[PDB]
DNA sequence: GCTTGACAAGGCCCGTCCGTTATGGTATAATGGGAGCTGTCACGGATGCA
DNA sequence: TGCATCCGTGAGTCGAGGGACCATAACGGACGGGCCTTGTCAAGC
RNA sequence: UCGA
């Protein structure tokens, strides 16, 4: 029958597979352990065979090459059988995590990555069941997925342990001090300053959406009240009127005196130049460009032919 | 899309005001990096088939959210704004930002009746 | 500028990557989004691979790159050899488009679920 | 009491609603069965609050209490009882006025009307064919049972999914073939038993699972059907669902309330089959007997139910991972999912609305609103013509007049005056018993719960009765089965108790309601809830008499309770002594801020040494006079057209209303600033701010904050705040300008709180809330300063004034007293209204009101006239003209009444002194002053902020927004020849970062330039269509060149 | 109209220091998910069902 | 090849308001001394 | 929610 729920489709393919017995988990682990030594030989041989060990078979050292491919196909089918049959354990673990940051679809795919890693590190010589050891790896891959994903401005893994450490100490101080909580008692038992605890509370805030309804209806959003990070045209127009008046008092000076003040601060070129680069294009050495600018800035401070540069002080 | 068309600003309280396009872009790359991870370690084919199905649903929800499958949500239980849902509606880019704009050098006030005046003349405070 | 007519067509995969890959004075192009990270939580600066990256879309501030040492108006039109961010204006970020290379093909939802389903 | 749907609902929640939710949640078990957790709900604490009622409004907090229950944690194997009180959640309490305080703002909970749970049948014609009967068994919470009946005798059961046969559900619940046909006519059931097979008890659960969940399992079919209708905590009929099942289907069993009885499903099929045999009643969806209302006691019961279910998942996830003993029961209960469930209902839900506190009439009306919207009600698009009309069962329960016009026309109703809601959620109306043509007005009423339709004959309160003898009239108009008829007075059963029983408490303040139109009475009831409290109110002369009851029930009137002697009265408190710790203090609030920027001032009324009674006014409110309510003033009116100043609903007032402080209100605004924590450096409030001299640093006390009692004007500085900056990106022009005169720029930036445009007043409260003082602060804030500025606003040109009959208008001219017309005694005329708006809108009651108030002006008697009479034509015309003749019998007043023209006198012109040609109707009108003042409508913008994405100007008065030039405004200029005005309004005024700079530079320089560039909104759409996978570009059609144009670059 | 020794000021550059951060691991046994839709009216295609 | 049923598409314009845990190694900004680079002061050519 |  046709259906639209993709979670119902994946749960039907899980239930169509028969579960393994207690003796079949030991049998499949021996071929996976035989696959561990087969890939370790290839990882040791790829450093001296120009990274192309397609026909270099060190395990055999027409009938031996066909039996090597039969053992390689049967060992990869055993790792194919252990992860595929234990997919009901991933659903029983990820159903307790589908409320914090992620949906139910992304948790089974991240939990299946831990089931693959649990199949390689499963040691059947210890005697424990596969469901005991794989629970530690499915829960690890799910918790690492919320620490790395499900947040726009993401936080590191060690920061999630710092927020959980404050929540255990605040609950600890609530039992000793029943009333009147404060923020200085939490920073004393954590051995941290009072300025680092403000950084934890600011980084733990969830981001808000720009298209959320800020009212009781869908008439307005949050983006209608947020300004842009740009300058108003009132400051960009008067910046152009500043050029018409700053160059007016420069044309009344000497042509040598006007050339010093323009190239120094960055006029008519878009780049700021130092005092030594003006002295290398001229035939006059240092201590002249400084006293020319000391003379140019002295005559502009006097109240004579500079009455328009008076109300420009901001 | 360019990043200024999906702006990320910070409010006065310290929270960030993100857009719904950033949450739909992140669902594509997170399911694309998982598909490249499963195809490298020789994953079981029931996991690679399920990973490619969620990659098909992540792009289709990014283009037109709620067209084929179920509408995905975020933190709030409203519908996420996809690429097609910003041009077709009444609050889209056509009917709210192109055919009609908010103009400068404008204002409004209440009106009172002015007698002892003429036509083509209005009272302005 | 001034144009005369607007034409719309189906974007080929060689056309979408034409908007993504941009010429940079190096061996390879860097205009591809590979990570889902947007910015940092400690400082308000983006990362070197992501949806808000400065090596792909341009510098966040005017005449200032991501790593440092180029924060003047003297350097115009050059790319920093240490970081890779072109020192230009901040208005170029709203004109550059990146691309995401997929590992599996995905059908377009407008051609499949549309009316009258031109894919079928 | 007029507020009983809020007080009795929250009282039921504190003793019956909270106990029932905790008893159904307990007990819980683990996966193995080691320990069990059960609560003791009937012994909770409900401890004292933290802050006061007035303190929580200014501290930005909520008037809430902490909830603690005793919890016994027992263990199955080892005998141990761990008794410990665990914190549950924060519950906001209801105040003495019937409201809640959430985040310092007063809020109400609007009562929502929904459908009652039960079985409802409906005859439906899907096409031009046979008659089909449907059914719908609606529960209080759970899945629905929809039984349908097709042609040729086929009854089906639909449980959203595809339909299925009636024998599939009737056999899967557990039944035999002989237990169905004995209580069913069974000849109609043979047509649906032929083409359905004949399943056994186990041959129906498999086929039910194959169509609902498409391998079948014998254990999967039982767990699917039991979880829908037979499982606890997943299906609830409610206390009212069991009552409607035993009434419609006439069942013998009762008091089940938890599980759906399978015998009730057989009775719903039997009632559906008999509808084809022409017996049985088809229910109505718009009937008030099938529509219930719920309130705070019911809406809070659903929020704790969905809050305790989230707590059940954590309580079962902590008793399984921790396999060790010796754990406290206070750590098993996490209050975080239940605190966020109550805070979402009071602050983030749609049904918790912002309280209107303009006058005491709007506060009383907002607590009695009956709205049909909410999470589980209706939708704005799903509302049709039948749900917005008036049902005949609304007679006396819902007010047919008072409803808001516009979008919510009919969806938001109002409760009537004598209406009352019982414990089941149905509206009741009182009625007097009539025995043998005699109204038995001696005992208590009956309070019929809308059961008088098909059984009783009900007469309204308008028939002429005698003094205990009989009824005077021979033909009594009644209503029987939603139809009006006139029968004998000996055949009636009940009669109404009041003529104002139909209208609400706001419509009853309109005198002569029977003479006004129903469309203008709708507007007169809405304008009365918008009248501002004046400085010195005055009681109306033509009042209806119900203003005294609405003032005491508003909660803003101090009443006596002790029957004692008043000792000390001042402007702050009233001290009396109780008699048959004997000195109580009644506090009096002075100029408190309301929600709608009005005042809540209380004035003392009693004197020292006066006997009081329980129920006596000790101190009246702001919009309340002595005893009764007072929303306006009684001043002279004249219905005469002036020289175009009252042309189209305009008002001409005199200058006497200005200098006598008439219609003068006090508005208190509140400003807000906060010293937040910037990551570059902490912000602090200083006085030495840059680039501001002594012109604005006169009212600061060397702390950056203003003092109390300082007159602030537009453009001042209330709180001087600085903000550190780290830009260091100075342009070469500013580096040269600073190097000349010195004065190097500091690292701070002025972010001081300033007064907006058109705002002034006197500062009255400069309360500062900082840390280490005993109050909680939001994170990212060092000092919170709150400034309250009060101003005294007089009546001006442009303000919107109205009366009690819908005669609204805007003042256009204030004339002096020598230019206004004057009466023949020399008294001038205050208002010169226009008589043209009277006969076109049927506003006849406003002419009866002014002509009766003018009779009460010359006599000084303050008439109280109840609406809806008495003898016809002898109670309205001869009452007014008869009392105007008594005022003319005085020896000093002979010009008041005339024999030729009764309701008219001769009025003289004020400018020329000559009398007018025709006599003019004068009188004492009662006008109100609305909240739509001229100060709140002024907005202008040259160049301000811009949008984030489209780079367009924003919109809003409080953020310097621009007016929107929408699509209907483009079509007017496109129909004109204005092509250059259309290109200017779209390019250089909006969405162009380059064109706005050159257009502003052209006006200052004096040389305008043509040819603006490409707007920004088109380039945003170009990049959005390229991200959709569409290769869209712009080209050039020039000679032998087809190249794409770069609009962005 | 210019020129030279002298005195500090400060930006990069290159080492280490320690907070910050990415990565891998833990062995009783544990094995198919929840949360709403059920009161809108009209028109135009698209299946599908005989 | 015509008749039912289901799904997708529309449904007025402006303004105001309020609103799990731990161990270990790699990575990177901060701090400090050394090295030219750059601005400034008093006479003397 | 409220004004036209
Ligand atoms: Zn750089």
């Amino acid at each position: 029958p046709y259906t639209e729920d993709s979670i119902r489709i994946y749960l039907q393919e899980i239930g169509r597979i028969r579960l393994l017995r207690a003796e079949e988990e030991i049998e499949l682990a021996r071929q996976i352990a035989d696959l561990l030594e087969l890939e370790l030989i290839r990882d040791n041989l790829t450093l001296q065979l120009e990274r192309q060990p397609s026909e270099l078979e060190w395990g055999k050292q027409n009938k031996n090459f066909a039996a090597f491919r039969r053992r390689l196909f049967l060992d990869r089918r055993a790792k194919d059988k252990m992860v595929q049959s234990n997919l009901r354990l991933v659903v029983s673990i990820a159903k307790k995590y589908m409320n914090r940051g992620l949906s139910f679809q992304d948790l089974i795919q991240e939990g299946s990555l831990g089931l693959i890693r649990a199949a390689e590190k499963f040691d059947h010589e210890k005697g424990y069941k596969f469901s005991t050891y794989a629970t530690w790896w499915i829960r690890q891959a799910i918790t690492r997925a919320i620490a790395d994903q499900s947040r726009t401005i993401r936080l590191p893994v060690h920061l999630y342990e710092t927020i959980s450490r404050i929540k255990k100490t605040t609950k600890l101080l609530s039992q000793e001090m029943r009333r009147k909580p404060t923020e200085e008692e939490i920073a004393e038992k954590m051995e941290m300053t009072i300025e680092k605890l403000r950084f934890i509370a600011k980084s733990a805030q969830l981001p808000i959406s720009l298209e959320t309804p800020i009212g009781k209806e869908e008439d307005s959003r949050l983006g209608d009240f947020i300004e842009a990070d740009g300058e108003t045209p009132e400051d960009e127009v008067s910046k152009n009127l500043l050029r018409e008046d700053l160059e007016n008092v420069l044309d009344t000076l000497s042509p040598r005196e006007r050339d010093v003040l323009r190239l120094r601060y960055g006029l008519d070129d878009g780049r700021m130049k130092t005092l030594e680069e003006i002295g290398q294009i001229f035939n006059v050495t240092r201590e002249r460009i400084r006293q020319i600018e000391a003379k140019a800035l002295r005559k502009l401070r006097h109240p004579n032919r500079n009455s328009i540069l008076k109300e420009y002080i901001r | 899309i360019p990043p200024d068309l999906r702006p990320m600003v910070q409010l006065d309280g310290g929270r960030f005001a993100t857009s719904d396009l950033n949450d739909l872009y992140r669902r594509v790359i997170n399911r694309n990096n998982r598909l490249a991870r499963l195809q490298e370690i020789l994953a079981p084919e029931i996991i690679v088939r399920n990973e490619k199905r969620m990659l098909q649903e992540a792009v289709d929800a990014l283009i037109d959210n709620g067209r084929r499958g179920r509408t995905v949500v975020g933190a709030n239980n409203r519908a996420l704004k996809s690429l097609s849902d910003i041009i077709e509606g009444k609050q889209g880019r056509f009917r709210q930002n192109l055919l009609g704009k908010r103009v400068d050098y404008s204002g409004r006030s209440v009106i009172v009746v002015g007698p002892n005046l003429k036509i083509y003349q209005c009272g302005l405070p | 500028p001034r144009f005369d007519y607007v034409k719309i067509a189906i974007a080929s995969p060689e056309r979408i990557r034409q908007w993504g890959e941009r010429t940079l004075p190096n061996g390879t192009v860097v205009g591809e989004v590979t990570k889902p990270e947007t910015i940092n939580y400690r400082t308000l600066k983006p990362e070197m691979d992501g949806l808000f990256c400065e090596k792909i879309f341009g510098p966040s501030k005017d005449w200032e790159c991501w790593c440092g040492k180029y924060k003047r108006v003297r350097h115009r039109g050059i790319v920093c050899e240490r970081c890779g961010v072109e020192v230009t204006e901040s208005r170029v970020r709203r004109h550059r488009m990146g691309y995401i290379k997929l590992a599996a093909p995905v059908t377009h939802v407008w051609y499949l679920k549309g009316i009258p389903s031109y894919l079928s | 009491d007029l507020i009983e749907i809020q007080h009795a609902s929250f009282h039921w929640f504190l003793e019956e609603g909270l106990i029932e939710e905790l008893n159904s949640f307990s007990p819980i078990s683990d996966y193995t069965g080691k320990l069990e957790l059960h609560f003791l709900g009937k012994d909770y604490k409900l401890k004292q609050p933290k802050y006061d009622v007035d303190e929580s409004k200014r501290r930005d907090a909520s008037y809430s209490v902490q909830m603690y229950v005793p919890t016994r944690l027992i263990n199955k194997e080892t005998g141990e009882i761990k008794e410990q009180e665990v914190f549950i959640g924060d519950l906001p309490l209801m105040t003495e006025r019937g409201t809640f305080i959430i985040n310092g703002a007063e809020r109400v909970i609007v009562n929502q009307i929904v459908r009652s749970p039960g079985v409802y049948y409906k005859k439906e014609l899907d096409k031009n064919g046979r008659r089909t009967y449907s059914a719908s068994l609606i529960p209080n919470r759970g899945a629905w049972l929809k039984f349908e009946t097709d042609k040729n005798g086929l009854v089906y059961v639909r449980i959203k999914t595809r339909k299925l046969s009636a024998q599939v559900l009737l056999k899967a619940i557990g039944l035999s073939d002989n237990e169905i046909l004995d209580s069913l006519h069974p000849e109609f059931y043979q047509k649906t038993l032929d083409k359905e097979g004949n399943p056994t008890e186990e041959e129906a659960l498999v086929e039910l699972y194959k169509k609902l969940r498409p391998p079948p399992t014998v254990s999967g079919g039982q767990q699917l059907l039991e979880s829908r209708f037979f499982d606890p905590k997943r299906y609830d009929l409610g206390r009212v669902g069991r009552y409607k099942l035993n009434k419609k289907l006439r069942l013998n069993e009762a008091d089940t309330t938890r599980v759906l009885t399978p015998q009730d499903i057989l009775a719903a099929i039997n009632y559906l089959i008999n509808l084809e045999f022409d017996v049985g009643t088809t229910d109505d969806i718009d009937h008030l007997g099938n529509r219930r209302v719920r309130s705070v006691g019911e809406l809070l019961q659903n929020q704790i139910r969905v809050g305790l279910n989230r707590l059940e998942r954590i309580i079962r996830e902590r008793m399984t991972v921790s396999e060790s003993d010796a754990l406290t029961p206070a750590s098993l209960v996490n209050p975080k999912p239940l605190v966020a469930a109550i805070k979402e209902f009071f602050g983030s839900s749609q049904l918790s609305q912002f309280m209107d506190q303009t006058n005491p009439l709007a506060e009383l009306t907002h607590k009695r609103r009956i709205s049909a919207l909410g999470p589980g009600g209706l939708t704005r698009e799903r509302a049709g013509f039948a749900v917005r009309d008036i049902h005949p069962s609304h007679h006396g329960r819902i007010c047919p007049v008072e409803t808001p016009e516009g979008p919510n026309a009919g969806l938001i109703g109002s409760l009537a005056t004598c209406a009352r809601v019982n414990d089941y959620g149905f509206i009741e109306t009182p009625y007097f018993r009539v025995e043998s043509g005699r109204v038995r007005k001696d005992l208590d009423p009956v309070y019929l719960t809308a059961d008088e339709e098909d059984d009783m004959r009900v007469a309204p309160g308008d028939i002429p009765t005698d003094e205990e003898g009989n009824i005077i009239g021979e033909s009594v108009p009644i209503r029987y089965r939603q139809e009006f008829s006139t029968t004998s007075p000996e055949q009636v059963d009940y009669v109404a108790v009041s003529p104002v029983q139909i209208i609400s408490v706001a419509t009853s303040m309109i005198p002569f309601l029977e003479h006004d139109d129903a469309n203008r009475a709708l507007m007169g009831s809405n304008m009365q809830r918008q009248a501002v409290p004046l400085l010195r109110p005055e009681r109306p002369l033509v009042g209806t008499g119900l203003e005294a009851q609405a003032a005491r029930d508003s909660g803003m009137v101090i009443v006596s309770r002790t029957h004692g002697i008043v000792t000390y009265v001042d402007a702050t408190e009233i001290r009396v002594q109780p008699h048959s710790g004997e000195e109580i203090v009644y506090p009096i609030q002075k100029y408190q801020r309301s929600n709608q920027d009005t005042c809540l001032n209380q004035r003392p009324l009693v004197y020292a040494g006066e006997d009081v009674v329980p129920g006596q006014v000790l101190a009246d409110g702001s919009a309340t006079e002595g005893g009764e309510l007072a929303l306006g003033q009684n001043i002279l009116v004249a219905y005469m057209p002036w020289e175009g100043y009252n042309y189209e609903d305009a008002i001409l007032i005199s200058e006497r209303l200005v200098y006598d402080d008439v219609y003068t209100s006090i508005h208190i605004e509140k400003f807000e600033i906060e010293a937040r924590q910037t990551k570059l450096g902490p912000e602090e409030i200083t006085r030495e701010i840059p680039n501001v001299g002594e012109d604005a640093l006169r009212n600061l006390d060397e702390h950056g904050i203003i003092r109390i009692g300082a007159w602030v004007e537009s453009g001042d500085i209330l709180v001087g705040k600085v903000t550190p900056k780290g830009e260091a990106d100075q342009p070469p022009e500013e580096k040269l300008l600073r190097a000349i005169f010195g004065e190097k720029a500091r690292d701070v930036r002025d972010n001081s709180l300033r007064v907006p445009n058109g705002e002034k007043g006197r500062v009255v409260d400069v309360r500062v809330f900082t840390r280490e003082k005993g109050d909680e602060l939001p994170p990212g804030a060092n000092m919170v300063v709150r400034i309250y500025v009060a101003q005294k606003r007089k009546i001006q040109v442009g303000d919107k004034m109205a009366g009690r009959h819908g005669n609204k208008g805007i003042i256009s001219r204030i004339l002096p007293i020598e230019d206004m017309p004057y009466l023949p005694d020399g008294r001038p005329i205050d208002i010169a209204l226009n008589p043209l708006g009277v006969p076109s809108r049927m506003n006849v009651g406003q002419v009866f009101e002014c002509l009766l108030g003018w009779a009460g002006e010359n006599l000084g008697v303050r008439f109280k006239i109840t609406p809806f009479d008495m003898y016809g034509e002898e109670a309205s015309r001869d009452t007014v003209h008869g009392l105007l003749e008594e005022a003319s019998q005085r020896p000093n007043k002979d010009w008041v009444f005339n024999e030729n023209h009764p309701g008219k006198i001769q009025v003289f012109d004020g400018r020329t002194g000559e009398p007018f040609d025709r006599p003019i109707t004068v009188g004492q009108a009662y006008m109100l002053k609305l909240v739509h003042l001229v100060d709140d409508k002024i907005h202008a913008r040259s160049t301000g902020p811009y949008s984030l994405v489209t780079q367009q100007p924003l919109g809003g008065k409080a953020q310097q927004g621009g007016q929107r030039f929408g699509e209907m405004e483009v079509w007017a200029l496109e129909a004109y020849g204005a092509a250059y005005i259309l290109q200017e309004l779209l390019t250089v005024k909006s969405d162009d970062m380059q064109g706005r700079n050159e257009a502003l530079n052209a006006i200052v320089k004096g040389k305008s330039i043509p040819r603006p560039g490409t707007p920004e909104s088109f380039k945003v759409l170009m990049r959005e269509l390229q991200s959709l996978g569409l290769d869209i570009a712009a080209h050039k059609v020039q000679l032998s060149e087809d190249g794409e144009s770069a609009d962005a670059e």
